[PDB]
RNA sequence: GGCGUAAAGCGCACGCAGGCGGUUUGUUAAGUCAGAUGUGAAAUCCCCGGGCUCAACCUGGGAACUGCAUCUGAUACUGGCAAGCUUGAGUCUCGUAGAGGGGGGUAGAAUUCCAGGUGUAGCGGUGAAAUGCGUAGAGAUCUGGAGGAAUACCGGUGGCGAAGGCGGCCCCCUGGACGAAGACUGACGCUCAGGUGCGAAAGCGUGGGGAGCAAACAGGAUUAGAUACCCUGGUAGUCCACGCCGUAAACGAUGUCGACUUGGAGGUUGUGCCCUUGAGGCGUGGCUUCCGGAGCUAACGCGUUAAGUCGACCGCCUGGGGA
């Protein structure tokens, strides 16, 4: 039925961001604000809130600036059953370095900028422009 | 179709303080008392392949929670496949 | 505009789906336009309109409705914006190559009703045999003298007019319009509020458009 | 790469062995990522110094060959193993509809058959006609009676069932689904080769059955011919005890499973609430029909019950003519 909770968390954005709403919501992991916290500080996104006691459920605030969307890619790579791994000089340039990729690691999710910085490779989890 | 009235003769002896009617070890016990119930049912009669789906499923959900009760503890597995019918 | 009034109870029903955006529903057997997305939108809507009447921008009115063509027709006859108040003509602002010839045909016409067999001291009958003239005037007798394309449509109502609406999007020009939950949200550039049952009481509205398309000191 | 049709999605239900699986902690290090030491033969590519002009060739120095092993970090995710959970999955108190199944029954009508009356030359049938039924008293109309099958009406905008299919009233036996207000377990889930079980019509077997319909057949014809259409008769088959068969235009030609998300009109079944003081009004789950929008599609269609948006697994497939 379900085997991924990341197999229906950037549909919510692609499409939401094609209906033209400005806050996207989901069931929050782990993962899912491990993501949020690199996107903001990245500024793909302006903020992200947590809540429930029931279950607990994530939102996020999308970028239009004036009227046109901030982000220009939103991609996965990368899915369970067939893992991307990359190393420390096979880390990718996304929309040929217009856009970041999003990594896993042994030191936890981060950038592909942090992860060629501290010299090292993993797993690929996002892909952005 | 198994009345409150039978889960009363069951849910006191596969219970252990109350209510345990959750517990795979009373799951099982239910199951199997609708399993033995549907099982005759037939004889007389034969030619009704909705209730015989019926007793497959029953039966396969019995299967899956003895395999589940076998995979959590070998112990409480076999001291009740001893109160139930299992392996004659 | 702060009036606005008093109503109880319309649109139970009654909306396009494509409204989800800005309607309050399925909730209290309203259906409704949410305040927060037609306010503080139209309170703000009317400078964009005089930055299109600032730079000679031409402007076209629309309400062939009789309850809205009285006070159309009265805000348009003296005024720089141009008018249709009784009825549309197939691609009047699309088909340009033709209307142009069309706006010609209102020469040949009242030209040929002066020539030869129409020229007579009788015309009682013969000038019926012309009555494309005043068929082709009851569209074209507002908006004649206006040439080419426009700058900016208003229409009166964002569904009766339609026709009008349909002709400025193919044509790529900015819709102001007054909304309906019935209305389509798409064909429209600027939103105005307000209810049918005011159509006689939103004339101030009108006034305001119309004072919009003359502030200036340009 | 492709599976609505152009070519492939299994007619259907369940499920072992396989593939896949939420989440809090630790730990293992198979797998990943990081660092070394060995090795990765020489020719040789590519850089580059000689030798013949350029180069084939002889080479002098470099590089790469992401590999593999042996030592050693990171400690994040996946598998594994324990410990801990639930708001994934499940069952249920009081309750809901249904042509679902099985077993029982249970009721009515006409062609027919059976014994006759009343009664006279007609009946039957086609686009035309004719065999044929009829003076042995037909057709039709009555009296009293036998036989076989299916279940008129309501019936639809509708239900149920795994599909195929299934409407009566009345009495049992029974699967699944669904609502209200709560709770006990604690990933127990999703899929599935080969299995394990289903059948509409027709067909095969053993014994019965025979109104109506009717292959085959024998006639009437019709016609150039008629071996057929159309008309007169009519066995098999249709029904039942069962036992077999397993196939379909098994069709909305769309594999199973889950989430996200514009509607309208309408049907059908629970149900929360307002003295329902309730006819009314305000809500809300299940199932589902028609019209259609963003998206998809070659096109028609699919269209929140999606052929959409995206994921897990399975089943298939690479041109007709031949086959």
């Amino acid at each position: 039925s379900m085997q991924d909770p990341i197999a229906d968390m950037l549909t919510r954005i692609r499409n939401g961001q094609a209906a033209n709403k400005a806050a996207v919501t989901m069931p929050s992991s782990k993962l899912k604000v491990a993501i949020a916290n690199v996107l903001k500080e990245e500024g793909f996104i302006e903020d992200f809130k947590v809540e429930g006691d029931t279950k607990p459920e994530l939102e996020l605030t999308l970028k239009y600036f004036q009227g046109k969307a901030v982000v220009e890619s939103i991609q996965r790579v990368s899915r369970p059953g067939l893992r991307i791994y990359k190393r420390k000089d096979e880390l990718p340039k996304v929309m040929a370095g217009l856009g970041i990729a999003v990594v896993s690691t042994s030191k936890g999710v981060m950038t592909d900028r942090a992860a060629r910085q501290a010299g090292l490779g993993g797993e690929i989890i996002c892909y952005v422009a | 179709s198994l009345s409150t009235e039978a889960t009363a003769k069951i849910v006191s002896e596969f219970g252990r303080d109350a209510n345990d009617t959750g517990s795979t070890e009373v799951q099982v016990a239910l199951l199997t008392a609708q399993i033995n119930h549907l099982q005759g049912h037939f004889a007389e009669h034969k030619k009704d392949h909705h209730s015989r789906r019926g007793l497959l499923r029953m039966v396969s959900q019995r299967r899956k929670l003895l395999d589940y009760l076998k995979r959590k503890d070998v112990a409480r597995y076999t001291q009740l496949i001893e109160r139930l019918g299992l392996r004659r | 505009m702060l009036k606005a009034g008093v109503h109880f109870g319309h649109q139970t029903r009654y909306w396009n789906p494509k409204m989800k955006p800005f309607i309050f529903g399925a909730r209290n057997k309203v259906h409704i336009i949410n305040l927060e997305k037609t306010v503080p939108m139209f309170n703000e809507a009317l400078a964009e309109l005089n930055k299109i009447a600032s730079r000679k921008g031409k402007i076209l009115f629309v309400g062939t409705k009789r309850a809205a063509s009285e006070a159309v027709k009265d805000a348009a006859l003296s005024c720089d914006q141009f008018f249709v108040n009784h009825r549309w003509l197939g691609g009047m602002l699309t088909n340009w190559k033709t209307v142009r010839q069309s706006i010609k045909r209102l020469k040949d016409l009242e030209t040929q009703s002066q020539d030869g067999t129409f020229d007579k001291l009788t015309k009682k009958e013969a000038l019926m045999r012309t009555r494309e003239l005043e068929k082709l005037e009851n569209s074209l007798g507002g908006i004649k003298d206006m040439g080419g394309l426009p700058d900016a449509l208003f229409v009166i109502d964002a569904d009766h007019e339609h026709i009008a609406i349909k002709e400025a999007n193919n044509l790529g020009i900015p819709v102001f319009a007054i909304v309906d939950t019935n209305s389509d949200p798409d064909g429209v550039d600027f939103v105005i509020p307000g209810n049918d049952d005011a159509i006689r009481a939103v004339t101030l509205y009108l006034g305001a458009v119309a004072a919009t398309v003359r502030e200036g000191r340009s």
